[PDB]
């Protein structure tokens, strides 16, 4: 039960500071068009469509990057690093900034914006020029698909294809026999098409988004959905630059199902069998989900993982509330207790009347998701 | 492989709609059928129907309409195509030309828009103002019927109900004034608005009623008296005007879920109804103003219907998707109001699966009660006109018994050591005696002669007989008293051989003379005169060669050596289109068919046929003015020549031993045929065409596999069957259910899945084994593995569950087909799906759920695993040429994997993701994979650096128009390959490959073509072979439309120059030079002859 904390407060970013200005202009770029786009120098998270992503920008070079990115279409490209150290992607995201904010108080020039993911791509070729770098890219189209059973299909039938409003096991059951009845029509049964069928995944999925939150405002697009998903799971960079090469939306669901069932220990990445926390302490402390992206006092972006309870963690230093993203909860350095690898921070609650009274936040580059004793499945 | 032709082989059979009007003329009463790409036009008669005219459209019909604007003298139609081409036809005929002339047409896509949930729905108002159209959500299209609209131009108008189930233009109203069913948050409502015609806008109608029964689908636009609506649910029937309100909720409508109406009558008092089930309803609208109530009938069981119409005289045609349409009588005082079928019209879909046997198709066709087995064939028919229980028959001669009539009278038959004479008197046949002919000898030839005589050859003697007094005038013998062992005759002389010696005797007037003599085993002999023939052909046992004497000198002029040990039984000299040739048939069932020379008697070309692996008997008999040639043999096949070149049909008839053609007064240009047990009368059949066995199931086929050894089919079918109160029961008797033998394995419907084994030439449901409950049967191989020389019928199953989403259960069973029943062999439990199975090198290949596993078949007769790849997708699909596996998945995700025999595991090549929704794969060749993809399209990826060698690269496209459940190899009769097609519509079709210079003259040829072919509705035909999706269009690629192709030969001789004009043909040099008429005109006849032709429609 989350009790006197404000569960809208994690996604406004207060930490940022002051009002940002709003900017509601969106730039699409056409399918498999080719566009060049720049890249910020020190960004390395992989973002997914219709993620948030804070930054604090303290460098003049992105500081003029930025203030001319607002003057345009205010898009950057978020690259997806294979490899970190050698700054090589074949993928990205494009992040469109919507808040801006510009501080310059005793000559300190400081620049905090909030993105959002706005189109996949891949990446055409990197070059670097005042050291930002631009990427030319081709946009990655989102495949749309009718349902399957669209062009099979008895035109008698047509006139059924509208069911009753949902109240029930019973429901999805005659929705399964009515939805794919000309399933008879082809090589295959009814119960292979709902495999298949957007409605009945979203439906699945939503079960065990149940279990991390249990206070639905959702998304009814299959498209909305399974981005909203793709940014919640507490996966790997492997497997989210997998998940990120997804085209379909149902292909998407179906992957995000796959991992949610399998993959049920989250274990130090570092160390790879120690076991930090289970899929069963994973929820919400924040209305967009379990895990979200945010910035520290440094510029350097953490999804951070809420967790009620993990193990075999040191904590180092004294709590504290300076620059918490988590308003009313102080933060506490975790390290993994074999390889000491920084996992993320307990935090503890200032006020005796709040609950959860402590929670941890785990860094998801920290974490290997484990399937205890991973293909991705599309 | 990269280049590909499509060609259709077998037309769309199911029927997608069916309207009545005026359209051949204001006197007509038309009936119009969609079958997908096709329009079939007839003239309603007492009798039926007669066929006026078919016309195919660059188009999947989904909307067709009969309607008559104010000026026209007869109806219009209007259709629109599922890519939302549009267009208003009329018929146009003059003598004996008929064309379907474009009135209008136009495109009515919208670049945004989200197609309707309930699809396309096109209505037009009673008084002819407009079309109006439901295409997406939110909006209602309105294309004004004005004279000057000849490009349909349209206007939106905006639906603030965004989930319109049905919708029509009601009668009786000031305004075009819609009615319609809708859903909301607050449940199920109907709504009319008026079209302001001035404003372009809806105005609020006259009526609306919210909250209709929850399952309410489908409305009836009631004419005038009455005027109003009608309203069907899942329980219910009601009726609505401004103020009238009434409904029923009758039981006799409680099982049914209706779907398809049709009106009786002009002023609506009754309606014709049918449910999901073959239930045909009558609703009558009953009057006291004023309308009183509504009363529901069944009226019986039709097949289930798609679309009905009611015609004229009680009878009514019922347009079937699943199984064949019909033509129905309501007969419905004495009985209540009931149905009878009175004709039934072949329907092939939904074809769900297929093979072909030798090197027939045989589908598992519809579904439900209308489930069966097709059988198809292409040939030539015997309508069969009598049958006589004779056996033993060894030899058959018509025979003229009457010298005053040119017609025969008499069959004559010999068996072993005997003769017997019929005579024939209208159809009753009657045996008699013949004066001057024994009886106690087989006779090896005898008919009429010169001289109005009769001669009959036997191995005693020639015996000569008079026409007016029957008697013996002259009888010849061997010298020695030998027995004859060969026999030929003409109307004027005898060749007769005695082993090894020879001897050529004439027939005159109460005479025969021996004029020659000669030792050669002899084993055949022939002297068909092409009265007198100067030239004996003659086949040996020693050299196994045919010869060609001379007469009556009997001096050799030619000698062809066949080779081998079979010795020659039949030899024959006729002439095809006044060119000579001589054949040959041997004993093992090869024809050696040469060119002739009457005058120097040479082979001029020689070329060897298969006919069958018995001996083969040849007869002459007349078609038309034309000669042709019967073979008889276990395949007989008749022989004849188109061009001057010779083509050989499948007679469509099991063994017959004997034939000769029989003009009588009962059965004139006829044909009497002989095998061990029975002599049969019959007519063949003027021409070629498919020849279809049902077989009836009664319940759904799923797969079917052929077991050559054991010559029988295995079927896995499905039965639908209700939980009963008194516990589940079938709702009728089916093959799973009256199977010869049974097997077990061990108000809610449930599906009980089958194997049958079904016998390949009665089609009797020998056996049928019963799976587990709730065990799902997904796939069937039969096959040989390991070093086990039985054959099995192999099985993968899963077990489905409600509360489980995926399957975690399964198992693959080994059963063998012995005496009359099935036993289990073997079963393995597996933890998942059993998707697909194929025999692979002796092993057996799986996918389970996401794994592809490879199986071998012990000693012990146990399947033992020996290694299993996980994919990242469901290997829902799997094909296998060599070592190499195709797996695919539901959206179009390949993986062409490759077995290691020294690694024992696999390795995958390639791989590609284009998500789309996938029906069907099959590997044409090492490097290219044909695909079925959404809507109604193939595709063909090749494999071409790692990244590189791992890319499946896109090399063909195209809008099919056709849904494919099958794609198999085969043979049914640039170019190489053939890959044929199943399809939910029924319709049939050929993949086959093309060198790229024969894909670069066939598409420059398409391109010509297209400017000179009128197209129907002017649908252009690179718009309408362009890969397709709601969202995409991609133009076609790598592929050839074999159809249109085709049509180059029936345009006029002019055009055909037009079409060649440009074009740079190749005649295998590289030299390519100007094509002419007569170079195309033999390319696309060799190109018809690789599928089966399609029948001509019209008389
Ligand atoms: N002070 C400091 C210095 C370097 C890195 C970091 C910090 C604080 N911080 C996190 C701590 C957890 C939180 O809620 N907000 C943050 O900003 C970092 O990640
Ligand atoms: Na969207
Ligand atoms: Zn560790």
């Amino acid at each position: 039960n989350i009790i006197n904390f404000d569960t809208s407060l994690p996604t406004s970013h207060t930490y940022l500071g002051a009002d940002m200005e709003e900017f509601h202009g969106r730039t699409l770029h056409d399918d498999d068009s080719c566009q060049v786009i720049p890249v910020l120098p020190q960004v390395m998270m992989i973002l997914i469509p219709g993620q948030t992503l804070p930054l604090q920008l303290f460098h003049p070079q992105e500081v003029s990057m930025v203030r001319n990115l607002i003057q345009k279409d205010r898009t950057f490209a978020v690259l997806a690093y294979s490899n970190v150290q050698e700054r090589e992607a074949q993928f990205g995201t494009t992040a469109e900034i919507y808040a801006y904010r510009e501080e310059q108080d005793f000559g300190i020039e400081i620049v905090k914006v909030k993105a959002i993911g706005r189109q996949r791509f891949k990446v055409l070729e990197l070059r670097t020029q005042d050291g930002i770098q631009q990427a030319k890219v081709q946009i990655l189209p989102e495949c749309v698909l009718p349902s399957t059973m669209s062009a099979v299909q008895l035109e008698s039938l047509n006139k059924c294809q509208i069911f009753p409003s949902k109240p029930s096991y019973k429901w999805w059951q005659k929705y399964q026999k009515r939805k794919f009845h000309c399933a008879n029509l082809t090589s295959w049964p009814r119960w292979l098409y709902s495999l298949y069928d957007a409605e009945t995944l979203m439906d699945r999925i939503k079960k065990q988004l149940r279990e991390w939150d249990e206070n639905d405002s959702l998304p009814s697009n299959p498209i909305d959905f399974s981005y909203r998903v793709a940014a919640c799971l507490p996966i790997d960079d492997v497997l989210r630059i997998q998940l990120l090469k997804i085209g379909s939306a149902i292909q998407r669901l179906r992957c995000e199902l796959d991992i949610m069932n399998k993959c049920t220990s989250l274990c130090c990445k570092q160390c790879q069998e120690t076991e930090i926390t289970t899929k069963n302490e994973i929820f919400s402390l924040s209305l967009c989900g379990p895990m979200a992206a945010y910035v520290n006092p440094h510029g350097y972006v953490h999804e951070t993982l809420t967790v009620y309870k993990a193990c075999n963690l040191n904590l180092i230093g004294r709590p504290s509330t300076e620059h918490s993203w988590f308003p009313g909860y102080a933060w506490t350095v975790a390290q993994c207790k074999i390889c000491a690898s920084h996992i993320g921070w307990k935090f503890t609650a200032t006020k005796k009347d709040m609950s959860p009274q402590k929670f941890w936040g785990l860094t998801r580059s920290a974490l290997l998701p484990t399937i205890p004793d991973v293909i991705l499945c599309l | 492989m990269s280049y590909n032709y499509v060609v259709t082989a077998q037309k769309p059979t199911a029927v997608n709609g069916c309207v009545t009007g005026h359209f051949t003329s204001a006197e007509d009463l038309n009936l119009l059928i969609a079958k997908n790409t096709r329009l079939e036009i007839y003239v309603v008669t007492a009798e039926g129907l007669r066929p006026v005219k078919e016309v195919g459209m660059y188009g999947k019909i989904a909307v067709m309409e009969l309607f008559r604007p104010k000026g026209e003298s007869k109806d219009l139609l209007f259709i629109l195509t599922a890519k939302y081409n549009a267009c208003i036809l009329e018929y146009k005929q003059s003598g004996e030309s008929i064309d379907i002339i474009t009135r209008a047409h136009g495109n009515v896509q919208d670049r945004i828009g989200r197609p309707s949930e309930t699809g396309i729905i096109g209505i037009i108002d009673p008084e002819c103002r407009m079309i109006g159209l439901r295409l997406y959500d939110g909006l209602f299209k309105v294309i004004p019927l004005d004279r000057d609209n000849k490009e349909l131009k349209a206007f939106n108008i905006r639906l603030e109900e965004l989930h319109v189930i049905d919708v029509k233009f009601l009668y009786g109203c000031q305004a075009p004034t819609i009615c319609f069913v809708y859903q909301d948050p607050q449940g199920r409502h109907v709504k009319t608005y008026e079209v302001s015609l001035r404003e372009k806008e809806f105005n609020k109608g006259p009526w609306k009623q919210e909250n209709v029964e929850a399952e309410a689908s489908m409305v009836i636009a009631v004419p005038e008296p009455f005027g109003g609506a009608i309203i069907i649910g899942q329980e219910s029937i009601t009726y609505h005007n401004g103020d009238k309100y009434l409904a029923i909720a009758p039981p006799i409508i409680k099982q049914s879920t209706i779907v398809c109406h049709n009106r009786v009558d002009p002023n609506g008092s009754r309606y014709l109804l049918g449910d999901m089930e073959g239930r045909l309803f009558m609703l009558l609208l009953e009057k006291e103003v004023t309308l009183k109530d509504l009363r529901v009938e069944l009226l019986g069981e039709t097949s289930i219907a798609e679309c009905l119409t009611y015609l004229d005289n009680g009878v009514v045609f019922v347009g079937s998707r699943l199984g064949d349409s019909q033509l129905v009588k309501l007969n419905v005082n004495e009985q209540g109001s009931y149905v009878v079928a009175m004709e039934t019209f072949t329907n092939l879909g939904p074809i769900v699966d297929m093979c072909v046997v030798d090197l027939q198709l045989v589908t598992c066709s519809g579904a439900f009660k209308e489930g069966s087995l097709r059988i198809i064939r292409n040939g030539i028919g015997i309508h069969e006109h009598a049958s006589i229980d004779l056996p033993g028959i060894k030899g058959l001669w018509p025979l003229r018994s009457d010298p005053n009539r040119e017609t025969d009278d008499t069959l004559v038959l010999s068996f072993v050591g005997q003769t017997r004479v019929l005579m024939l008197n209208g159809e009753e046949v009657e045996e008699t005696e013949l004066m001057g002919f024994v009886d106690d000898q087989q006779t090896f030839f005898c008919g009429n002669v010169a001289h109005q005589q009769l001669i009959q050859i036997t191995s005693a003697s020639v015996r000569l007989v008079s026409q007016e007094p029957k008697a013996l005038v002259s009888e010849w013998k061997e010298p020695q008293a030998k027995n004859i062992s060969v026999a030929s005759c003409n109307s004027s002389q005898v060749v007769v051989a005695v082993g090894r010696a020879l001897y050529y005797l004439q027939i005159h007037p109460q005479e025969l003379r021996q004029i020659s003599h000669t030792e050669m085993e002899v084993a055949c002999l022939d002297i068909t005169p092409l009265g007198l023939s100067p030239l004996c052909a003659i086949g040996l046992w020693t050299d196994i060669s045919a010869r060609i004497l001379k007469l009556p000198s009997f001096e050799l002029l030619h000698k062809e050596m066949l080779g081998g040990e079979i010795i020659p039984r039949s030899i024959l000299m006729t002439t095809f289109e006044s060119s000579h040739y001589l054949l040959c048939a041997l004993g093992d069932g090869a024809l050696f068919y040469f060119g002739l020379n009457i005058e120097t008697g040479l082979l001029s070309d020689r070329k060897k046929v298969t006919l069958g692996t018995q001996p083969t008997v040849l007869r002459t008999f007349r078609s038309l003015s034309t000669t042709n040639v019967f073979a008889c043999s276990d395949r007989p096949t008749v022989i004849y020549s188109s061009n001057h070149k010779l083509v050989f049909s499948n007679v469509n008839l099991k063994e017959v031993n004997y034939m000769c053609p029989l003009n009588s007064d009962g059965y004139p240009d006829s044909l009497a045929l002989a095998n061990n047990s029975t002599l049969t009368i019959g007519t063949i059949d003027e021409i070629q065409k498919l020849h279809i066995r049902t077989v009836p199931l009664y319940e759904s086929p799923r797969k079917i596999c052929y077991q050559e050894v054991s010559q029988c089919f295995g079927v896995l079918s499905s039965r639908i069957e209700v939980q009963d109160t008194s516990g589940t029961t079938a709702l009728r008797p089916s093959a799973s259910t009256q199977a010869l033998s049974s097997s077990v394995s061990s108000g809610e419907e449930v599906e009980v899945h089958n194997l049958l084994i079904i016998d390949q030439h009665t089609f009797e449901v020998l056996h049928a084994h019963q799976f587990l409950q709730n065990e799902y049967a997904l796939s069937l191989v039969s096959c040989k593995l390991g070093k086990d020389p039985n054959t099995y019928f192999i099985v993968g199953t899963a077990m489905v569950y409600p509360e489980e989403a995926e399957p975690k259960q399964g198992r693959i069973v080994v059963f063998q087909y012995s005496d009359g029943k099935l036993q289990t062999v073997a079963e393995k439990e597996v933890k998942g799906a059993v998707y697909s199975m194929v025999e692979f090198n002796g092993k057996l290949l799986a996918s389970i759920n996401s794994t592809v596993r490879l199986y071998e078949w012990t000693t012990e007769k146990e399947l033992r695993t020996e290694c299993n790849h996980y994919n990242n997708i469901m290997a829902l699909y799997l094909k296998t040429k060599g070592d190499f596996i195709l797996v695919g998945d539901l959206m179009r995700s390949v993986l062409l994997l490759a077995y290691k025999p020294m690694e024992g595991n696999f390795e995958e090549i390639a791989r590609d993701f284009n998500p789309n929704w996938m029906s069907a794969v099959e590997i044409l060749d090492d490097d290219n994979f044909l695909g079925a993809e959404n809507a109604f399209n193939l595709f063909v990826c090749q494999k071409d650096t790692d990244e590189e060698r791992q890319h499946l690269q896109e090399v063909g496209l195209f809008h099919l128009g056709e849904f494919v459940n099958v794609f198999c190899h085969g043979s049914l009769v640039p170019t190489q390959g053939s890959v044929l097609f199943g399809t939910v519509n029924g319709m049939i079709g050929l993949v086959t490959s093309l060198s790229e210079s024969w894909y670069n003259l066939l598409l420059d040829m398409q391109n010509r073509l297209n400017k000179v072919i009128k197209s129907v509705g002017k649908i252009e035909h690179s718009f309408w072979r362009s890969f397709h999706t709601e969202r995409k269009t991609e133009p076609a690629t790598g592929f050839i439309d074999g159809d249109l192709i085709e049509s180059f030969l029936d345009i006029s001789r002019p055009k055909m120059q037009e079409v060649v004009a440009n074009l740079q043909y190749d005649d295998g040099s590289g030299m390519k030079r100007e094509a002419t008429a007569d170079d195309l005109i033999k390319v696309v006849e060799e190109l018809t002859r690789i599928h089966w032709s399609h029948p001509q429609f019209e008389k």
